[PDB]
């Protein structure tokens, strides 16, 4: 009522809406993803024909 | 309440005052007790689903 609904007594039941648009391409990341290497070993030792 | 009046065994027959019943009245008053108050319909609902 006028007086008989006070605020602190209202719940006021949110939409269920989160809303993190933020920056989430990775497409540099995007690329060489899904053949991401995980060694068990902390080095990379690779050969290079430099002449 | 009407009075009791003696007379000699034999004596003059007589009248005495009656009790004088009397009509009271009272009336079921033409004046209200009353609550009177508005509710906005939005209130109704704003706080029907949404009280705590």
């Amino acid at each position: 009522l006028t007086n008989l609904t006070p605020t602190e007594l209202l719940a006021n039941k949110a939409v269920d809406y989160l809303a993190n648009s933020f920056l989430v391409e990775t497409p540099m990341l995007g690329l060489l993803a899904n053949r991401v290497i995980n060694q068990k070993q902390k080095a990379i030792e690779w050969g290079a024909k430099v002449a | 309440q009407g009075v009791v009046g003696g007379r000699t065994r034999t004596g003059a027959l007589a009248n005495d005052t009656q009790g004088t019943i009397k009509g009271a009245s009272l009336s079921v008053p033409d004046y209200y007790i009353k609550h009177q108050f508005d509710v906005g319909k939005d209130e109704i609902v704003n706080s029907d689903a949404t009280g705590k």
